[PDB]
RNA sequence: UGUAACGGGGCUAAACCAUGCACCGAAGCUGCGGCAGCGACGCUUAUGCGUUGUUGGGUAGGGGAGCGUUCUGUAAGCCUGCGAAGGUGUGCUGUGAGGCAUGCUGGAGGUAUCAGAAGUGCGAAUGCUGACAUAAGUAACGAUAAAGCGGGUGAAAAGCCC
RNA sequence: CCCGGCGAGGGGAGUGAAAAAGAACCUGAAACCGUGUACGUACAAGCAGUGGGAGCACGCUUAGGCGUGUGACUGCGUACC
């Protein structure tokens, strides 16, 4: 039984988050949220509250033991980019992107 | 948000720098 | 268009295409590059092209079996309800009924009716001829179409 | 009906023991590169190593017509930029005498992955003996 | 009036872009450089539909020649000998005798020996 | 005879030339211009 | 026991109770076909070659089926010279199965 | 000191072939307390090697 | 820049001269099948039907014949909630532009035929507008006046407060 | 109701014909970016295809073998305007 959880537009780039969710892909949830403990990054910040969200969901709304959960998928996502204007010299106006993220766990038995 | 005057006019070259960098030697 | 007559840019030195007017029809909310006018499709028939157009179409109704000849064809009241029982008497569904005289409780009982339609024999047209189904003619309208027509 | 292909998995090898005591260099090399592209056999195919194993002894007694043995050079080049080099035929018989033989073979087998698949299979030894009577190779005489 | 393009010129890409699978890159991707692909593999297969004819008569030829002259005779006098002998068999049916019924193949070779002496 | 079975005359209505629609209708990129002349100019030719 | 014979200007190698795709022939999709211009008959070590053809041997099969190949497309395209065709074709074949090849 | 031609997703993939993370091997675990952290450094409530180092 | 003046390997013929017989070799020619054009001849033309020859590289350019799109009439007709257009696939079909059927999505319009009119077909115009890439998670984070610690608050403190 | 910062965002539940109608809301194409599966790829040189073609995986089938995807190796081959 697949458990869903979501963080869309996470303010974020979705190549930096892609780096953590790399890591723990197939891994058993007790030991992702330990790298993700002690991973270093902000997406991992992000990416351990959905996970722990996926678990509550889990365990809430479908009844299932959190020993034997074990994420399956995992996959980031583009977002929308809101775009700002930086300016540069000599009058040269740049188009900074400021990426989003749709982060998205799923968390299985199965 | 209300993020306009990226590329109007483009300024950017309407400002036409000074070119001709000291490159007269093609004549 | 609505606009106004100024370089977008210069001319040269900028990277970008060439380019005078923001009215050009190249450009988004640019001109029509030839944008019509109101015009007069009408042609030119000849008399006696129109009235050989006729004469055949005519003699091909005959050939189809799509002409009825009466001596009248007349509506007491003028209602809608007398004219469809008439018509069903007649077997007729898609008509045009053409009479040598003015008749207005026969205009006013065919008015509501979209697969009937009566004219006079001088406000006759090759194309209602050719859509109706049958066609009625008076034996006067008969005679005045052979006038008309030679 | 579609023309037949050998396959690689169904095709079947032979080894061949050919010594180059006094046989002109080339005209040995030409029949070497024939047996080891697999064209005396019906069953050739272009892009299959249909060709047998080769053997080659006494490579150091292979003899070249006219003043080839002092007047042919073999040039090459280590890609610096001076890094031309140059040895003759009795040099190179001195020094490594197996590159002559390889070389007249590599320059005639097809070039790309499959002649250098049919070159893995030319096993040449300067001396009149071989490691390889495991493998029951038959004489041949060219 | 007013003719909207979008579902023509959709349709009109993607005729193309179904051509173009399995290219690598934007040439499976990208009208502009698909059609430019298109109609270079339809180039190479008008040309390689005359290749054919070419290519495999020189396999059966080399064929041919092998089973010859391991039944002892060249390629030019076997053929020779089957012009003399009046045999019209075709070197694809050579090819496919030499290799799966070497027996007929050394009968021809024979026949064709026999026509020469 | 119907409104959907007229037909005109063969030969009365001939097509007539689109320029500028592709290489198999014949008139291509130049239209029956040529190259780079004043006739190819739009609006160019010289008077009587 | 195989046979080779010429139809639609090309040969054919055949052996009983196979289905060989020839060229169009005028012939119905159940009719029976003979090929008399046999050039070579084997039989394991029974060989005979024609040397014109076989004179004794015919070759009888029954048409099965006719039909059209695959869609083919040609492409002529002269580069910059403003000039490309197109041009489909499929070629008729006949379907046919060797009842027996009579030595 | 630009581009000519534009590098592909495949040499960008490889590019980013060398630059994924390296998780944490294995978290040590105190011997007083029984919670887990990083080698060589302290628990998250102030243990190090069975001591309580530092109150919170 | 490097063999670098046989294409190379190599060749004392695998060079040259003479004669001869073989064979390879093109989209040439022949064979088989298919399309079309133009001429013959005959039919008894449905004004096109057999046979028959021959032709079919092609820019500028000329001529002929078509596909498809939107709209009007045909159409107060026909199809359609037992699922329209559109989107996405698959299969089939035509010499081609294309066509037909159908699976899924979608959830309400579409339109035969024969005619008619065109804002009627895009890859290019340093084309216009919008979206998204690339370089690249690179350069940079704006004066080299300078920070350190404790406590607090707080989900969290190098930057806030004391 | 639950996770979360009395957040954002999401999972349920509920409405509704429909929530792949949830307000960043009809239909939602392409470029572009991902996850998964099959095949291929770390001795191999170039418009990236085409012709041939082994093998592998998957469906059908009266096994007849066809399809489909991939494409080791190989002949030829220097984009468009
Ligand atoms: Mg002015
Ligand atoms: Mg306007
Ligand atoms: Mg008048
Ligand atoms: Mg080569
Ligand atoms: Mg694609
Ligand atoms: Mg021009
Ligand atoms: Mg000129
Ligand atoms: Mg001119
Ligand atoms: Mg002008
Ligand atoms: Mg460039
Ligand atoms: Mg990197
Ligand atoms: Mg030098
Ligand atoms: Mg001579
Ligand atoms: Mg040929
Ligand atoms: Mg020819
Ligand atoms: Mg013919
Ligand atoms: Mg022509
Ligand atoms: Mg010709
Ligand atoms: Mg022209
Ligand atoms: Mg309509
Ligand atoms: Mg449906
Ligand atoms: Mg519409
Ligand atoms: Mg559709
Ligand atoms: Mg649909
Ligand atoms: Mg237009
Ligand atoms: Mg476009
Ligand atoms: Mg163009
Ligand atoms: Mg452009
Ligand atoms: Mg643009
Ligand atoms: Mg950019
Ligand atoms: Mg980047
Ligand atoms: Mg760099
Ligand atoms: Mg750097
Ligand atoms: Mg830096
Ligand atoms: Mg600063
Ligand atoms: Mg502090
Ligand atoms: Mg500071
Ligand atoms: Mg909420
Ligand atoms: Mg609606
Ligand atoms: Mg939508
Ligand atoms: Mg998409
Ligand atoms: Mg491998
Ligand atoms: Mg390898
Ligand atoms: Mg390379
Ligand atoms: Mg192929």
């Amino acid at each position: 039984m697949e458990t869903i959880a979501k963080h869309r537009h996470a303010r974020s780039s979705a190549q930096k988050v892609r780096l953590v969710a790399d890591l723990i892909r197939g891994k058993k949830v007790s030991q992702a949220l330990d790298i993700l403990t002690y991973t270093n990054k902000k997406a991992a910040v992000l990416v351990k509250k959905v996970l722990e969200s996926a678990i509550a969901n889990a365990e809430h709304n479908d009844g299932a033991d959190i020993d034997d959960l074990k994420v399956t998928k995992i996959f980031v996502d583009e977002g929308p980019s809101m775009k700002r204007i930086m300016p540069r010299a000599k009058g040269r106006a740049d188009r900074i992107l400021k990426r989003t993220s749709h982060i998205t766990v799923v968390v299985s038995d199965r | 948000m209300s993020g306009k005057m990226t590329g109007i006019v483009k300024w950017f070259n309407a400002d036409k720098g000074f070119g001709f960098i000291t490159p007269d030697d093609g004549s | 268009v609505t606009g106004s007559g100024k370089k977008p840019w210069r001319q040269k030195g900028t990277g970008r295409a060439r380019s005078g007017s923001i009215k050009s029809p190249i450009w988004r909310s640019g001109g029509v590059t030839f944008a019509a006018r109101p015009q007069d499709h009408s042609q030119k028939v000849n008399k006696k092209m129109y009235r050989g157009a006729l004469k055949s179409i005519l003699s091909e109704l005959v050939r189809q079996d799509r002409l009825i000849v009466v001596e009248k064809f007349s509506v007491e009241a003028p209602k809608t309800k007398l004219l469809a029982q008439k018509l069903k008497d007649m077997a007729l569904e898609d008509v045009l009924i053409i009479t040598g005289e003015l008749d207005e409780n026969l205009f006013l009982a065919a008015r509501n009716l979209h697969k009937v339609d009566v004219r006079d024999a001088t406000g006759i047209d090759p194309v209602s001829l050719i859509a109706f189904d049958k066609v009625v003619m008076t034996a006067d309208a008969v005679k005045q179409v052979e006038e008309m027509l030679a | 009906m579609k023309t037949f292909t050998a396959k690689p998995e169904t095709v079947k090898r032979d080894w061949y023991v050919v010594d180059a005591t006094g046989k002109t260099l080339g005209r040995l090399a030409t029949e070497l590169a024939r047996r080891l592209r697999g064209k005396h056999k019906a069953e050739y195919t272009p892009h299959v190593d249909t060709g047998d194993y080769i053997i080659v002894l006494n490579a150091d007694k292979v003899a070249v017509t006219g003043n080839k043995r002092t007047d042919k050079v073999y040039y090459h080049h280590t890609g610096h930029i001076g890094g031309i080099k140059q040895a003759t035929f009795e040099e190179m018989i001195a020094r490594r005498p197996e590159r002559v033989i390889e070389i007249a073979v590599k320059g005639m087998l097809p070039k790309g992955p499959l002649g250098r698949a049919m070159f893995r299979k030319l096993k040449v030894y300067a001396g009149n003996e071989h490691n390889h009577a495991a493998q029951q190779p038959q004489v041949l005489d060219i | 009036a007013r003719v909207k393009r979008g579902v023509i010129a959709r349709a009109r890409h993607k005729k193309i872009l179904k051509q173009a699978k399995g290219y690598y890159g934007a040439r499976s991707r990208v009208y502009r450089v698909a059609f430019q692909a298109v109609i270079k593999a339809g180039q190479y297969a008008y040309r390689d539909r005359r290749q054919r004819k070419r290519q495999f008569r020189q396999l059966w030829i080399a064929r041919i020649n092998a089973a010859a002259r391991q039944n002892g005779i060249s390629y030019s006098k076997f053929i020779n000998g089957l012009k003399k002998a009046s045999v019209e068999i075709d070197r694809k049916i050579l090819a496919d005798i030499a290799v799966f019924d070497k027996v007929a193949f050394t009968a021809l070779v024979e026949k064709a020996k026999a026509a020469l002496a | 005879m119907r409104l959907n079975t007229l037909s005109p005359a063969e030969g009365s209505k001939k097509a007539g030339k689109r320029l500028g629609r592709g290489i198999g209708s014949g008139l291509g990129k130049t239209g029956g211009r040529g190259h780079k002349g004043q006739k190819s100019r739009s609006g160019g030719g010289v008077r009587r | 026991m195989y046979a080779v014979f010429q139809s639609g200007g090309k040969q054919h190698r055949v052996s009983e109770g196979q289905t060989v795709r020839l060229e169009k022939l005028d012939i119905a999709t159940g009719e029976t076909v003979e090929f008399a211009e046999v050039l070579m008959i084997a039989n394991g070590e029974e060989v005979k070659i024609g040397v014109p053809f076989v004179d004794g041997g015919v070759i009888k099969a029954e048409v099965v089926a006719h039909g059209r190949g695959e869609k083919v497309k040609i492409v002529k395209f002269r580069r910059r010279k403003h000039y490309r065709k197109q041009q489909g074709h499929r070629q008729w074949f006949t379907d046919v199965k060797i009842t027996g090849i009579s030595a | 000191a630009v581009q000519q031609n534009k590098p592909t997703r495949s040499k960008r993939g490889m590019r980013r072939s060398h630059d994924a993370l390296t998780a944490v091997t294995s978290l040590s675990v105190d011997k007083t307390s029984g919670e887990k952290h990083l080698r060589h450094h302290i628990t998250a409530d102030g243990y190090y090697r069975g001591r309580k180092v530092i109150a919170k």
